[PDB]
């Protein structure tokens, strides 16, 4: 809850800093490939397997 | 035949390969007092690239007499260990190591029944223990060191003259290309002439220099000076 | 980071913006996002740069070759078939997603490959952030087309790509592939114009330096 | 975790290791030599995974000395680091060793000291704290480390460094190791803090 | 490569393989030894090739130890019997290791000649060379009965109560018909084994030049030179 | 399990529990935790029985290869080196093996603890198992190097007993070994229940 | 979180006939400097320089490599490496472990064979950009990049450019934990370079 | 015995040299005619290509193209030089791919003739039957079975080697006037008439490297006449 | 032919091996407990060419020392096998190897190429002496055999040293092995160096003895 | 997406749509999805774009090598089975074909998403499949003609286009005949607009 | 792979026994609803949402 804010700047560590820092809330030139945050490639368009049993797959 | 020892306990693949080293262009080196003449004779004339003395590391550098193709081919695999040394240890290795190198897979190739021998010899130009040395490589992969050697054309004129009225007194580089160009003479009267195809390397183990024509005639101005 | 690719009666006309970023920090202001591939194929991409560079050195080398050893123009169906055949084993890992285009013995083609390996021939695309902005003029103003009024539409997708993404750039790269051959405008427009500033300039005693060695080259 | 600090000054080297070997809860010995003297002039331990680290140690050690008889290489501790740097990062992203080393010996430019971490970095510095002492010791080697440092002082200041962690970390520690080389060789001392 | 294969592989009209038939003269060409089996010893005395006297006489042995109770002896190519012992002792503590026993000594004289004639594989580690052997071994051991047996290049083995290899081989062999008789003790028997040696080796018999090995229930016996001393005189 | 090796001027002591447990069932009590591989070397299995067994076993045999190839008996750091290198190869898939290979180098005792993690320690003094906490503690009170033979075998005898009266994962027969210059001898399979 | 364990960072600034190469020299190991004499600038000869950021193992290992291409590519050549090619050199290498990427940056900086600065960078796989202005790497690379801007101008003279970027790298390097307590200039230009090394905070 | 695949074709004479390799020169050597001439400014490239056969001479080439600044031509069996020149198309991407750059002449030059010397050493295997030209960066290397390499002012290979380097010896000058001069001579040497179809040019000048197309081949007989 | 028998029941090509390496500069060697001399035949009357040492270290902890007779290259490989093994052993099992285990081990990787039909064999015999505990000597043949000697010489003249070595009366190892070299090389032709391999030291033994020593069977 | 194939009189009509979702963006509005395996075998591609597309370009060539090994006409079977191979050998490979063609007869082959493979007489596939298994069931009729399976089609994919988000845009369909295959195109204005 | 079997043998813990149990294969009286796994009550038998974009859910 508290955020363990300051931390690293209270203990030796044998980023949590004594101020919080943005974006609390790699290293390649990646960029993006749509504005949508995860796509990258067409959707898989197929009919989906839904219900049936799968805590149950070998009781046919 | 192949490599595989005849009745007489002969490979004579390998001894055809020495032998075949006889036809290449002449190579000759000596150990100085401040270094290691390196000096060879090319068939053709050309400056503009040098062809039978190479480089392998700041510390060693190699002449080359016999079948071109072979002979560039283990310089570029002598080069390619030496710098695998250099990467494994963080420093130059000595003309031992380059030796070792081409002498193995020279004697490799040698003992492969499936393949021939490399028709070609090197003279090895470096030091070990701060004193110059001159190593040398057969195409059977033995290693001998020479105070002074020669392979090629009239490899067994120029190497009896060296063995016979070499003054075997210790001088410094200029005197042993001195002495070096008047064996040539003595043995042979081309090498009085016709000198814009030669290569000489003035070997030290960090300020290593290539000898130009206007050096090379500067020097036969001496023995012009002493055969008169 | 806009891609546009527009096809037109007798050629292509891609488009790209001249950003790279990594983050909220922009790297590169004018970096060239069109990559060659042949004198009649470009591709630009959006993703990994650098697997957008080495999946189109890729194509250039094999399309090179196929050119250099059977003397004939390359196909775009090869390159795009050369990136497939390279981009699906990865299973996207080699994160490239591709905008090819080109003219060839069958015309003008234009593909957009995206990073597990897929094509699609198409008459005109936009990738990278800012395609969404793209798209939506070339969903406006795409018709039958010379490349005059292409140049301008796929100017116009870029431009709405520049102005409305915050990861897309400054510039405007442009290159046509038509059957007449291959042309290329770097920098074709300037929308992100810079304010001029004066240069700020410390005195020469504001640093001071402990210990120089000095090397000379030879 | 585990600790060593080494120093060196004018023709001295001096590398301090403790020499209990314990894992988690248990102390399984106290005096255990944690040293590889290569040739007289060179001197490395071996720190970490104790199954890794003298695996590793062993066949660095043998390597060397193949590489020293066979191919004349010179053994200094450059050489000796950049030996461990390689075989180190050549298991790196696939088989890691969880073991640092500190190698420390005379060459012809005088004494080196090099620390040789879990990944296979290599650096060179005047003085070394590794293990915890990385957090604990290098204020003390910065207060008391000076360029013309004697052997006596040297071996002085890595007995507050050691005690300095006898007091303050709370792993038990009881034995150190040091070993002192130099151009007369190479001086072993063993101390109970 | 196939024609070096196809060479080793090539059958003479008369049948038998070719290299076969080479590997047989080859294994002739050895010192004497001699294999006697009874109800309860076997024995193998084998004669020293000391080429010169300044050769160590311990270390130019001739007898190896396979495993626990089983010893060998060979004449003819004497390079080749280090790897067919080394393939013995690998053989043995396989077999100890899948059941816990020393094996039967036929069971290791079946594996051996299972690997003898494999030299045409490519694969290493079921063939004993790229040839026949140019080796003959009087292999003895002690399983639940004292075993000889004599494995000839040609892979095939046979078990024997008396037979001797090398250049004596046959002259031992028409000696054995009067000088043997399964029934003595192992002391007469000893005698009677280093007498027929002495018939045939090159130079007087004593206890340096001669190995003897007696295999029996309780111990697996190597006799130095002072026992051998002591039955020679 | 808790097993138990030590040296002292007399020889060398070795004692384990004998005692086999999966979970909370005790599938044995009678199970041998040492292995015999010659008369100057032992080892004392701990852990997998089945993985410790196996390595044991097999390093038994490089052990008796090794003496057919050089007519030498084996050292103890060539035969815990052979053991150490057979579980390093196994190292972080969860082989779970710790073992005392003890035996004399001619006149010269050692033990080397080795584990499965490829760690290979020599020592004076070694406990291996659950109960190796509580066998150390009463080793630590009592044991010397200047024990006699008799002393050093009830410490042995005794620091195996406290460790199975107070562990669950031990408590069957106290094995109880003595390896001297001359060989290892069996010297007892007490019940726990009769000391 | 590898690459900020070690720290450090680097600039390279492109004035006229002249490239200003800076580093700092702190190591790091987290929180606690290490040493404060660790250059992370190598230098293959007086006009091909090039430093890394990030495991410090694998740009020690990449200098290696580096170095080992390079002098064969002398050998086989009759002329020097362009900068350019170098770099280019230097994105094949990271791009070859693409599967299991070094972590590192580097900035590759020299002379060209008609003595004109160069400067360049690459990511973890060699997606390499050419700069004709300045370029930064590692932990203060935001900072660095803000303040270069901020007062970089085209074609400022060596000494110059030496004062502007010293000043952005110790602005910079006040303002990152890691960003060290010692630096190293090299002064590069077409007649050699100059290691010049000055301090800044002491903390 | 039937063949065997291990067999060393390639050995030493007693006399000190090897058999197989002077036997592939002499199959380069009898190839058809192609010359090259290195230029104060330039260098050209000329190979006859006969039409024994009903070859489409517009779309066969003698002349090929290694990158943009390298180019090639052979003397000697065509199939070994197809195998030779994807071999340096594979040599010369793999440089592009790692330094971006052009191959400069004496790397490709280096790494081409290890790569076929390779095949002196190989079980099994015969020395490629071709002599190349290599033409590029203002040099010329002639590159021989054996995989021994040298660079020439003026070259030829084929079966008129013995005359044909005459007039390109004695007339090196200016790049055009030189592509005239080396055009000019192959008249004498070629066993009819050349047309423009029979011969195809291959010239390196400034930076890249270009093959004259049939139209420059029949403008550069124009110009003579 | 490789790795094959004759028709006559002989593997010609190892006896082949066994006369080249007979065709080699002679080495001579004679041990005693506690010490091992060994001379070596040289051939340099011609100045130019610089000797090589052909003693050479196998092991220096072990103190294990090597030399040969035969195809030179060869010896290279050898030795370079011999201090692999050393030292993978040491790697292997943490302790030293045995000086008889490693004989077994380098006559075996020379057996290796006398089974290989892609191989030549080996022409060189080997000697492995060592100073430790007690002076030993092994002389691995070409073929793979080896076994221990007390003293011997092997080379181009080996029988002519063995036969005069044989059953000496001399005790002195120094004046054994320098004068059963003396017995044939040709003074001034090929001239004689040896060494004395002691307890973990080793030194040469300088020419002014030999000289005087290989007076009386030179002359 | 919405795919079918229906076997009508002498002859193979299949249908699908343009829309290629990506989220809720369409990637693209005129995707082909009817690919072409030989001049007489089509197939309708579900599942992961590049895996399908990796499987329709392997079998393409396969078609045509057992095709001029045993010089006769490409058969369907033997690219259905050929699909099928890839699609079960690869489970990494998500794809799920329909392969309906004229080689001797009209055939329609169902490469489920497992690798299950099952001859049919009419065919749906995709997300938009879904909402109109009961109006294919109810409305499908042996021996159509042209006309009444073009209808068909037409009614089915434009229920599925309405109903399914990631199904939209104009029918592509296409009927193989013996005597080759022609390309319908149902404009999506129409589809929409109505 | 090996399942680690024994450490709770071989350490003090501060159950892997020393013999392998077949569990590596609660204190309350249960039993079983249903013979089904882990089903005890009727499937909720609507129709389940699927599809549209659930990585970017206010991308409406």
């Amino acid at each position: 809850g508290f955020g363990n804010v300051g931390e690293d700047d209270l203990h030796p560590q044998i980023k949590k800093g004594a101020i919080f820092s943005p974006e609390e809330f790699d290293g390649i030139d990646k960029t993006d490939i749509f504005p949508l945050k995860k796509k990258r490639d067409p959707d898989s368009d197929h009919f989906k397997k839904t219900g049936g049993d799968d805590d149950n797959p070998f009781l046919y | 035949s192949s490599n595989t020892f005849t009745e007489e306990g002969r490979l004579l693949q390998t001894e055809y390969a020495i032998k075949n080293v006889s036809k290449g262009g002449t190579i000759i080196g000596l150990v100085c007092k401040d270094g290691v003449i390196l000096l060879g004779i090319n068939k053709t004339e050309l400056l503009d690239e040098r062809e039978k003395i190479y480089k392998i590391n700041p510390k060693v550098y190699v002449s080359v007499s016999g079948l071109f193709g072979d002979a560039m081919l283990l310089k570029k695999y002598g080069q390619v260990k030496a710098q695998d040394f250099l990467y494994e240890f963080d420093y130059d290795c000595d003309i031992d190591r380059i030796c070792n190198f081409i002498s193995e897979k020279k004697q490799l190739f040698t003992q492969y029944n499936s393949t021939r021998p490399f028709g070609f010899s090197f003279i090895y130009a470096g030091m070990k223990n701060n004193k110059f040395k001159l190593c040398s490589t057969d195409p059977s992969g033995t290693i001998n060191e020479w105070k002074g050697v020669c392979f090629g054309e009239n490899e067994d004129a120029i190497n009896n003259g060296l063995r016979n009225d070499f003054p075997d007194e210790e001088m410094d580089m200029e005197r042993g290309l001195f002495e070096i160009f008047k064996i040539l003479s003595k043995v042979t009267e081309c090498s009085a002439k016709d000198h814009k195809k030669y290569e000489i390397l003035y070997f030290k183990n960090e300020e290593s220099r290539f000898l130009e024509f206007e050096e090379i005639e500067n020097i036969l101005l001496r023995i012009e000076e002493e055969k008169n | 980071t806009t891609i546009v690719g527009v096809k037109y009666k007798g050629g292509v006309v891609i488009c790209a913006d001249t950003r790279s970023t990594s983050g909220p920090i922009v790297a590169d202001k004018n970096c060239s996002k069109i990559h060659y591939i042949s004198d009649n194929i470009q591709a630009c991409g959006a993703g990994t740069s650098a697997d957008i560079t080495r999946v189109t050195r890729k194509a250039s080398k094999v399309l090179s070759i196929f050119s250099k050893t059977y003397n004939r123009l390359p196909r775009v169906s090869h390159c795009v078939r050369t990136c497939q055949l390279h981009l699906h084993p990865y299973q996207g890992h080699i994160s490239a997603a591709l905008v090819v285009g080109g003219v060839d013995d069958t015309g003008a083609h234009l593909y957009d490959v995206y990073p597990h390996g897929s094509s699609n021939s198409v008459s005109y695309t936009a990738l990278g952030s800012g395609s969404l902005a793209a798209i939506s003029i070339l969903e406006a103003g795409y018709k039958d087309m010379n490349r005059e009024e292409a140049m301008e539409l796929a100017c116009a997708a870029i431009e709405a790509g520049i102005m409305n993404d915050l990861y897309s750039g400054s510039n405007i790269d442009v290159c046509v592939i038509s059957q007449e051959g291959r042309e290329m405008f770097r920098n074709y427009k300037k929308v992100g114009v810079r304010n001029e500033v004066p240069k700020f300039q410390y005195p020469r005693s504001s640093v001071k330096i402990l210990k120089e060695d000095i090397y000379k080259y030879i | 975790m585990e600790s060593s600090v080494a120093l060196k000054g004018n023709d001295f080297v001096i590398i301090g290791t403790d020499s209990s070997v314990k894992n988690s809860y248990l102390v399984l010995k106290r005096e255990e030599d944690k040293f590889y003297n290569i040739n007289n002039k060179v001197v490395f331990t071996y720190l970490g995974d104790q199954g890794d680290a003298f695996r590793t140690s062993s066949f660095i050690n043998e390597k060397l000395v193949y590489e020293e008889i066979q191919n004349n290489v010179e053994i200094t501790p450059k050489v000796t680091a950049n030996v461990i740097q390689k075989t180190l990062y050549d298991n790196l992203r696939s088989h890691p060793k969880n073991c640092y080393f500190l190698v420390g010996g005379l060459s012809q430019d005088g004494p080196e000291l090099y620390s040789v971490d879990l990944y296979g970095s290599l650096h060179e510095n005047d003085f070394m704290a590794v293990g915890i002492s990385t957090y604990f010791c290098y204020g003390v080697l910065d207060k008391e480390y000076h360029k013309n440092i004697t052997k006596e002082d040297g071996i002085k200041i890595i007995q507050k460094c050691f005690d300095v962690l006898k007091q303050r970390c709370s792993v038990d520690i009881s034995n150190i190791e040091i070993k002192i080389v130099s151009k007369e060789g190479v001086e072993t001392i063993n101390k109970v803090l | 490569s196939i024609v070096s294969r196809q060479n080793a592989n090539t059958y003479s009209a008369e049948g038998r393989l070719y290299q076969v038939e080479y590997a047989m003269q080859a294994m002739n060409l050895g010192t004497s030894s001699i294999g006697i089996k009874t109800k309860d010893y076997v024995l193998l005395a084998s004669e020293k090739k000391i080429i010169s006297k300044l050769q160590n006489p311990s270390s130019v042995k001739k007898h190896y130890r396979v495993y626990d109770h089983i010893a060998l002896g060979f004449s003819g190519i004497s390079a080749d019997v280090k790897t067919i012992v080394d393939k013995s002792r690998n053989f043995a503590i396989n077999h100890e290791y899948l059941y816990d026993e020393n094996c039967k000594v036929e069971r290791l004289l079946e594996h051996l000649a299972d690997l003898s004639l494999n030299f045409d594989k490519k694969e290493a580690d079921e063939k004993i060379f790229s040839r026949p052997f140019g080796a003959s071994l009087l292999i003895i051991g002690y399983d639940t009965e004292p075993r000889l047996f004599s494995l000839d290049p040609s892979g095939s083995y046979l078990e024997y109560h008396a037979k001797a290899i090398g250049s004596g081989s046959e002259v031992i062999e028409n000696m054995l018909e009067q000088e043997f008789d399964p029934n003595v003790d192992i002391n007469s028997g000893l005698k009677n084994i280093l007498n027929m040696l002495s018939k045939v080796m090159k130079d007087k018999i004593n206890n340096f030049n001669v190995e003897i090995t007696a295999i029996t229930k309780n111990e697996c016996k190597i006799l130095t030179p002072e026992e051998i001393e002591q039955f020679l005189e | 399990t808790t097993t138990l090796a030590f040296i002292f001027q007399g020889g060398m002591v070795i004692a384990v529990d004998s005692r086999a447990s999966a979970g909370s069932y005790i599938a044995s009590q009678n199970v041998h935790k040492v292995i015999r591989v010659n008369k100057h070397l032992i080892g004392t299995m701990a852990g997998g029985a089945s993985d410790c067994y196996f390595w044991e076993k097999k390093m038994g045999l490089y052990a008796k290869l090794y003496e057919l190839k050089n007519n030498k008996r084996i050292s103890v750091s060539a035969a815990s080196m052979y053991l150490s290198n057979c579980v390093y190869s196994y190292k972080g898939q969860g082989l779970s093996l710790g073992s005392m290979v003890c035996g004399y180098d001619g006149d010269k005792p050692v033990i080397y603890y080795v584990d499965d993690a490829g760690q290979r320690l020599s020592g004076d003094l070694f406990s291996v198992g659950s109960g190796s906490t509580i066998a150390y503690g009463v080793l630590n009170e009592s044991y010397r190097f200047d024990l006699t033979k008799e002393e050093a075998l009830n410490l042995g005898k005794k620091a195996i007993w406290h460790a199975t009266h107070r562990d669950a994962y031990s408590g069957g027969n106290v094995n109880l070994y003595f390896m001297d210059k001359n060989g290892w001898e069996h010297l007892g399979t007490f019940d726990v229940d009769k000391f | 979180d590898i690459s900020q364990h070690y720290g450090g960072s680097l600039l390279a600034m492109i004035g006229k006939s002249s490239v200003a190469f800076l580093s700092d020299k702190r190591l790091g190991s987290g929180p606690i400097s290490v040493s404060k004499n660790f250059t992370k600038i190598y230098s293959l000869t007086p006009r091909l320089f090039f430093g890394f950021t990030g495991l410090v193992s694998d740009g020690e290992m990449l200098f290696k490599k580096i170095r080992k291409n390079y002098n064969l590519f002398v050998q086989d050549n009759n002329k020097d490496m362009e900068p350019s090619e170098l770099s280019n050199m230097i994105s094949y290498i990271l791009y070859q472990k693409r599967l299991q990427p070094y972590y590192v940056a580097v900035i590759v900086c020299g002379m060209t064979l008609d003595k004109k600065p160069y400067a360049s960078s690459m990511d973890c796989i060699g997606a390499m950009k050419e700069t004709s202005e300045f370029v930064t790497s590692g932990t203060a690379s935001k900072n660095l990049m803000g303040l270069s801007e901020a007062l970089f101008y085209p074609e400022m003279e060596d000494e110059d450019l030496f004062t502007t970027s010293v000043q952005t790298f110790l602005n910079s390097s006040d303002r990152d934990t890691f960003g060290g307590m010692g630096f190293e200039c090299l002064l590069i230009n077409p007649e050699g370079y100059k290691r010049r090394e000055f301090v800044g905070r002491c903390d | 015995m039937f063949l065997d695949t291990h067999k060393q074709l390639t050995l030493f004479t007693s006399e000190g040299k090897l058999d197989q390799c002077d036997n592939a020169l002499k199959a380069a050597t009898q190839g058809s005619l192609s010359v090259g001439c290195v230029s104060e400014n330039g260098v050209v490239l000329a190979s006859l290509k006969e039409s024994n056969n009903l070859v489409i001479l517009s779309e066969y080439k003698k002349i090929y193209q290694i990158s943009p600044n390298l180019g090639i031509t052979y003397s000697g069996c065509q199939p070994d030089f197809r195998i030779q020149y994807n071999l340096s198309l594979k040599i010369s991407e793999e440089y592009t791919d790692i330094y971006s750059t052009n191959i400069p002449i004496r790397l490709f030059v280096e790494q081409f003739s290890r790569q076929i010397q390779e095949y002196t050493i190989k079980k099994g295997y015969r020395p490629f039957g071709t002599l190349l030209l290599i033409v590029g960066d203002n040099k010329m290397y002639r590159v021989d079975p054996s995989g021994s390499y040298t660079s020439l002012q003026v070259g030829t290979i084929g079966r008129e080697y013995t005359e044909s380097g005459r007039l390109l010896e004695r007339r090196k000058g200016m790049l055009d006037d030189n592509i005239s001069t080396c055009v000019e001579c192959i008249r004498e040497y070629c066993g009819r008439s050349v047309k423009s179809e029979d011969i195809d040019i291959g010239v390196y000048r400034g930076q890249e490297f270009r093959v004259y197309s049939k139209e420059e081949v029949q403008e550069v007989f124009d110009s003579i006449n | 032919a490789l790795g094959i028998f004759s028709p006559d029941g002989r593997l010609i090509q190892v006896e082949y091996a066994q006369q080249a390496s007979e065709q080699g500069s002679l080495v001579v060697f004679s041990s005693d407990t506690n010490e091992i001399c060994l001379s070596i035949e040289t051939k340099t009357h011609n100045k130019m060419l610089i000797d090589q040492n052909k003693l050479l270290p196998v092991d220096k902890d072990l103190n294990i020392w090597y030399t040969f007779s035969g195809i030179k290259p060869d010896s290279y490989k050898v030795l370079n096998e011999a201090r692999l093994i050393c030292r993978n052993y040491k790697i292997k099992t943490g302790t030293n190897i045995s000086f008889d285990e490693l004989a077994y081990e380098l006559s075996l990787y020379k057996q290796k190429f006398t089974l290989d039909s892609s191989m030549r064999p080996f022409g060189i015999r080997s000697i492995l002496l060592q100073v430790k505990d007690m002076a030993k000597i092994y002389v691995l043949e070409p073929d793979g055999n080896y076994s221990e000697y007390k003293c011997g010489a092997v080379g181009q003249k080996s029988v002519s040293v063995c036969e005069y070595l044989e059953k000496c009366e001399e005790e002195d190892i120094i004046f054994r092995s320098v004068s059963g070299l003396g017995t044939v090389v040709q003074s001034d032709k090929n001239k004689v160096m040896s060494y004395v391999i002691s307890k973990d030291e080793i030194r040469r033994v300088e020419d002014e003895t030999v000289s005087q020593i290989i007076s009386t069977v030179s002359v | 997406t919405t795919i079918m194939a229906v076997k009508y009189a002498d002859g193979i009509l299949i249908g699908a749509d343009c829309r290629t979702s990506m989220g809720t963006y369409v990637s693209s509005r005129f995707t082909d999805k009817l690919t072409k395996i030989s001049d007489n075998i089509y197939c309708c591609r579900s599942g992961s774009a590049a895996d399908t597309q990796a499987i329709t370009q392997y079998i393409t060539e396969l078609v045509q090598r057992s095709s001029f090994i045993d010089k006769e006409i490409p058969s369907v079977k033997k690219a259905a089975m050929a699909a099928k191979d890839i699609i079960y050998r690869y489970p990494n490979m998500l794809a799920g074909l329909i392969i309906a063609g004229y080689d001797t007869k009209p055939r329609i082959f169902n490469i489920s998403l497992g690798g299950t493979m099952t001859e049919a007489e009419w065919q749906i596939g995709g997300s938009g499949s879904a909402y109109i298994y009961g109006l294919c069931d109810t409305t499908f009729k042996p021996n159509m003609n042209l006309e009444e399976a073009l209808e068909f089609v037409k009614l089915a994919v434009t229920c599925a286009i309405k109903r399914d988000n990631a199904s939209g845009g104009c029918i592509r369909m296409a009927s193989i005949t013996r005597e080759g295959v022609q390309r319908f195109f149902y404009s999506g204005d129409k589809i929409l607009n109505s």
